[PDB]
């Protein structure tokens, strides 16, 4: 019967795997694992998670000039 | 500028605001917009006087893209060379462009037309006695060129191997080389009695391509691109019959060589003693003074120690001045020593026939130095709407990668990542459902996957025959005959063997499980195997192209890179993130989690005579 | 839309304020035109008789197949307090609003109107070349500021304060620049009458100072609606609150004035589109290669395309633009939904797009008449790509709050989860993981329940 500080996100298991390996890269990203589709992201870095996630998936995107 | 103050909304146009061009009062009749920045021509097709402008633009400009409503053209140097070669003087082009454009033609575009159209036909490469000469009617043009001196009315002989260097150098200078064969006035080479059979009909777009080639009464060396099944072979036969000189045809496969010999013997009045084949099995030559030889690029361009008979045949080919060479699948010519076939063979006219004029490197632009300018771009959608080729429904099925496969996908090297995203079980389910659905529709389906292990695994899971490189040729022929005739065989799995020029039965559906990186040539080659289906005469018939790709992987990047060429042709790849009836199919490939786990483990575990009795 | 918005705003007005609003005949005349046609018919049938009228007679007026419109008209009447129902002798007696009836009768028959339609001083200027030009200049100035194009002339701080304080057109001071919201681009979609009405309703929402009288402002708005363009009107008939909001409308472009603190003012065309409305410019072509050719020379229609189209070249006729991924991402980071973009692309589609879609639908219906398909005027590939980019922006959805776990007893976790389910703030519960999630706004209730 304890409490923590945290924020929830909803994602498919692919983006789950991305933020898992990002947690492996930078430790203070996620606190604990909820399902294959629910996470508990640290609220102080949720904007960092978005700003990193949208740039890493760009390598699957062809970007002509 | 024309003393025009820029508007407040001119900021986001990086010196591309062309509002200073005063619009003409009768602009609504005119179908053209001319951009002074790059010579890009914007043509509206719905307006009146559009086709009367469209033929003018396809004669003088290269079509970047041809959608339904607005057509986009590029004025380039080679298009202007082709335009002036067919007899269009500069003043006529400028006046017709001025008449047909809403905005007035800028002086930059006019000066570009002046500069590119002038100094044309100065330097000419002529061949005399199997020996190259570069010739100029003006004396000082020989003396002004002094940087690349490979010298061996005013003319000087260059070396045979340095013809490409000379053409590149003279393209760098403002004196492009005129490569045209006046076969009517060429009496040194012995002629041929080859002519088209009267029972053979030629479609109007083939006539248009040949009129691009033979516009001025002289055979102009260049490239004609046509879709698979549109009759590029017939265009080759017809050009050979037009030139009526000795013809050498280079193919990429021996089966293509036999097909070309069959098409020459069938479509035109060429006697078999005038024809010859240079392959491994066949090496005897025609004994007449002129005729046809058909061979392979690798056979002519073999730097290895060839046999004595092959050396004799190659000496015969090199010692004979050929009047015409047909380079089928010209996209493989810019290779390392496939480039040398245009130098080892002294041919007056060089025609390149292909369906995929793309390469993943920058060497595709070297073909104008090798063969010649792009003579004719076939409009694929015009041919599809006229029933000449099949009306394919291109699609891109998105297969969501499973959790465990994606977890293994992130922590792996690229080579293992490749096989790991090919063999995802959602792609198995999507391919199985598509095979079942299109087999219920009575469609002949060809499934393409470059990974051999994935090809075998998909074929064994779905119970369909597979064809790849190490399969015996008699087994390949038997499986092809079963696919063509047996109604129980409606799906055959093919590796990269099917991408190259081999004979295939007609198919109306296609599934691309895997691919070779972002090969646009392979992507368009696979599409060509369903573009020539017999059911084109049926109203409402559509062929189907499916590119099964795994979500959130590099397969999206490579699939988009491959589909770039097809959307440049004008095809619309509609994504499919949902197939209606996936859960309702009876048998699903790897539906259970334990089956998917077993598949994951399997994919991970994939990666003195008497002394002679001694010996 | 337009009539619904002003009807809801006049609904929000209290009854004693509405009765004061019915004094001026011009306000009653403008309000009367907002009512449904059945409501307008019943009001005008009920004005000229002074005696009170039964409701059952009005029920007998309406045919049996239009009773729902009769109920809508009665609800709109009763809620707007145009009717005072009376219960005498057991009959649902209906009486018209006396102030509204008197003012409307004076508006029609002519009489005492206390210059509710103003007074004309007969000195006039050209409407199309001066008044329409001034109105278009001010409107294009505020719209060009709002869409974000660079401007040598920016509108005054009153409309900047209004736009900052509106539901739309957000601004951040950390970067120092002014941003379009979803409602900012939504404001561009409707035609300028309800654009002006949304701006005026937001201004009416923000006139809460003691210097502003609500009834005088509404009288002035409907009075400007009643006037005719191209004729000056004397300012002396107005109040000082009405005078300074006339100055603010002159700032907004509804009305032209030759000089500040003049005795006359010239209403513009935007005053007369305030009542009701009345190839085209902005007509665009979409191809499968995401190229855009939008036949417009007005800088506003070019500037609104820069929100989501990577412009490449500009002619006098069109701008050559391309719908790229990054341009749509620029639109989506500003809150502009994919549906708004697709609606804009549909509403400005070329007639050639329309006829090609009609030909395709004609060929489709004769082949498969069993199924009917909607008119896909623009290619489905670009629509699907826009929606795909919308989805790829929203790959993750974030909710901040609290998750409660490590419960040794199942019953306490179940009780807390069902208490969170009752208050409607729960987003997840699961007994297998012993975890349940609540929103940040829903943290407080569950936390005080756990503490107490």
């Amino acid at each position: 019967a304890r409490a923590r500080k945290g924020a929830l996100v909803q994602c498919d298991p692919s983006i789950k795997a991305l933020i898992l390996q990002i947690d492996a890269k930078m430790s203070d990203i996620v606190l604990e694992e909820l399902d294959d589709t629910h996470l508990l992201v640290n609220p102080s870095k949720v904007e960092f998670v978005k700003h990193e996630l949208n740039r890493l998936l760009s390598k699957n995107i062809y970007n002509p000039m | 500028p024309a003393d025009f103050v820029p508007d407040s909304v001119s900021g986001m146009f990086r010196s591309h605001d062309f509002s200073y061009l005063r619009l003409r009062p009768d602009h609504a009749s005119r179908p053209l917009w001319i951009s002074p920045s790059d010579g890009r021509i914007i043509l509206e097709s719905f307006s009146p006087l559009a086709e009367q402008a469209q033929d003018f633009l396809v004669t003088i400009a290269e079509p970047i893209s041809r959608p339904s409503h607005i057509h986009e053209y590029k004025i380039t140097a080679y298009s202007l060379y082709a335009a002036v070669s067919v007899g269009l003087e500069t003043d006529d082009i400028i006046s017709v462009l001025d008449r047909l454009s809403k905005v007035p033609v800028a002086e930059s575009i006019i000066n570009f037309i002046k500069g590119a159209t002038i100094s044309y036909g100065k330097v000419k490469l002529v061949i005399k006695h199997n020996r190259y000469f570069v010739e100029t009617t003006q004396a000082d043009i020989l003396q002004m060129l002094l940087n690349d001196s490979v010298i061996g009315v005013h003319s000087f002989e260059i070396a045979n191997e340095s013809v490409e260097v000379v053409k590149k150098r003279c393209q760098e200078i403002d004196y492009p080389v005129l490569e045209e064969y006046d076969f009517r006035n060429d009496h040194r080479n012995p002629d041929l009695d080859i002519d088209l059979k009267p029972s053979t009909q030629i479609r109007p777009y083939q006539e248009k391509s040949l009129s691009k080639m033979f516009g001025n009464g002289r055979a102009r060396s260049g490239i004609i691109v046509l879709p698979c099944g549109a009759g590029k072979t017939l265009v080759g036969i017809t050009a050979a019959c037009t030139i009526k000189k000795s013809v050498i045809v280079l193919c990429t496969s021996s089966v293509s060589v036999m097909q070309w010999r069959q098409q020459f013997l069938q479509w035109c009045t060429l006697q078999p003693e005038n024809c010859a084949v240079f392959t491994s099995d066949n090496k005897e030559m025609f004994q007449t003074e002129s005729g046809l030889v058909v061979s392979t690029y690798s056979m002519v361009a073999n730097t290895r120690n060839r046999s004595h008979d092959s050396q004799k045949v190659m000496d015969f080919l090199t010692g004979r001045e050929w009047g015409f060479i047909i380079l089928d699948e010209v996209h493989v010519v810019p290779a390392a020593m496939f480039r040398r076939v245009v130098s080892t063979i002294a041919a007056h006219a060089k025609l390149g026939l292909t369906a995929t004029l793309v390469r993943e490197d920058d060497k595709i632009g070297d073909l104008n130095f090798l063969i010649g300018p792009k003579l004719y771009e076939a409009n694929w959608m015009e041919l599809s709407q006229k029933g000449h080729i099949a009306n394919v429904q291109c699609a891109e099925v998105w297969c969501p990668m499973t959790a465990e496969f994606y977890q293994e996908y992130l922590r792996e090297t690229a080579r293992k990542r490749m096989l790991l995203y090919i063999m995802n079980p959602t792609k198995f389910q999507a391919c199985q459902f598509l095979i079942q659905y299109h087999e219920r529709r009575g469609d002949k389906i060809i499934v393409f996957s470059d990974n051999v292990y994935a090809l075998q695994e998909y074929a064994l899971k779905m119970g369909k025959p597979f064809i790849y490189g190490s399969t015996p040729q008699q087994e390949r022929m038997n499986i092809l005959q079963n696919f063509q005739y047996n109604d129980q065989i409606n799906t055959i799995f093919l590796s990269k063997v099917g991408d190259t020029s081999i004979d295939l039965p007609e198919a109306t559906c296609l599934i691309q499980i895997s691919s070779h990186y972002g090969s646009r040539r392979q992507e368009a080659q696979r599409l060509g195997r369903i573009l020539r289906a017999k059911r084109r005469n049926d109203e409402g018939f559509n062929a189907f192209f499916y590119s099964l790709v795994s979500k959130d992987t590099q397969e999206m990047y490579y699939s988009t890179k491959r589909q770039a060429f097809l959307v440049d042709q004008g095809y619309a790849f509609k994504v499919i993130t949902h197939l209606h009836g996936m859960e309702n199919i009876p048998n699903l490939a790897y539906a259970s989690p334990r089956e998917r786990r077993e598949l994951l483990q399997e994919v991970l575990l994939k990666n003195h005579p008497l002394i002679r009795k001694m010996y | 839309s337009l009539k619904h918005s002003v009807t809801q705003y006049l609904e929000e007005i209290p009854q004693q304020v509405q009765n004061r609003l019915y004094t001026s005949p011009a306000t009653c005349l403008a309000i009367y035109r907002i009512l449904p046609p059945l409501a307008k018919f019943f009001i005008m049938a009920m004005v000229f008789n002074e005696n009170e009228v039964p409701l059952l007679d009005l029920d007998k007026w309406v045919n049996s197949n239009g009773k729902l419109q009769f109920q809508n008209a009665i609800k709109s009447m009763k809620s707007l307090h145009l009717l005072i129902p009376n219960k005498s002798s057991g009959t649902l007696m209906i009486n018209l609003n006396p102030t509204f009836k008197i003012s409307l009768r004076n508006a029609l028959t002519g009489g005492e109107v206390q210059n509710s339609f103003g007074v004309v001083v007969e000195e006039n200027v050209v409407s199309l070349d001066l008044l329409d030009e001034y109105s278009a200049n001010k409107w294009e100035t505020i719209l060009h500021f709002m869409v974000g194009t660079p401007l040598a002339k920016i509108p005054s701080e009153k409309v900047l304060n209004l736009l900052k304080h509106s539901k739309l057109m957000e601004e951040v001071n950390s970067t120092g620049e002014f941003k379009i919201t979803n409602e900012g681009f939504q404001f561009l979609l409707q035609e300028i009458n309800s654009q002006l009405w949304t701006l005026l309703l937001q201004y009416l929402k923000m006139i809460e100072t003691s210097k502003m009288d609500l009834v005088d402002v509404l009288h002035f708005i409907f009075m400007l609606g009643a006037l005719e363009v191209g004729k000056a009107y004397k300012i002396d008939a107005l109040s000082e609150t009405q005078r300074i909001m006339l100055q603010d409308m002159r700032d907004y472009g509804l009305v032209f004035q030759k000089h500040s603190n003049d005795s006359i003012f010239y209403p513009t065309k935007l005053a007369l589109m305030l009542t009701s409305d009345t190839i085209p410019d902005g007509s665009l072509i979409v191809e499968t290669n995401f190229k855009i050719y939008s036949y417009s020379n007005s800088p506003l229609q070019i500037a609104v395309l820069s929100l989501f189209v990577h412009l490449k070249a500009r002619f006098v006729n069109m701008v050559l633009g391309q719908i790229t991924r990054e341009s749509i991402r620029r639109a989506l980071t500003n809150g502009i939904t994919a549906d708004q973009i697709i609606a804009y692309l549909e509403t400005h589609a070329h007639p050639q797009m329309r006829r090609l879609a009609e030909e395709k639908l004609e060929k489709k219906l004769e082949l498969d008449p069993n199924c009917k398909e909607p008119l896909q005027v623009l290619p489905p590939t670009v629509v699907d790509q826009i929606r795909l980019w919308q989805l790829e922006l929203d790959r993750v959805i974030t909710y901040e709050g609290s998750l409660y776990s490590d419960f040794e007893t199942s019953q306490e976790y179940n009780l807390l989860s069902k208490y969170a389910q009752d208050i409607g703030v729960l987003l997840w519960k699961d007994d297998k993981k012993k975890k349940f999630f609540i929103s940040k706004e829903g943290n407080s209730q569950v936390l005080d329940f756990a503490k107490r």
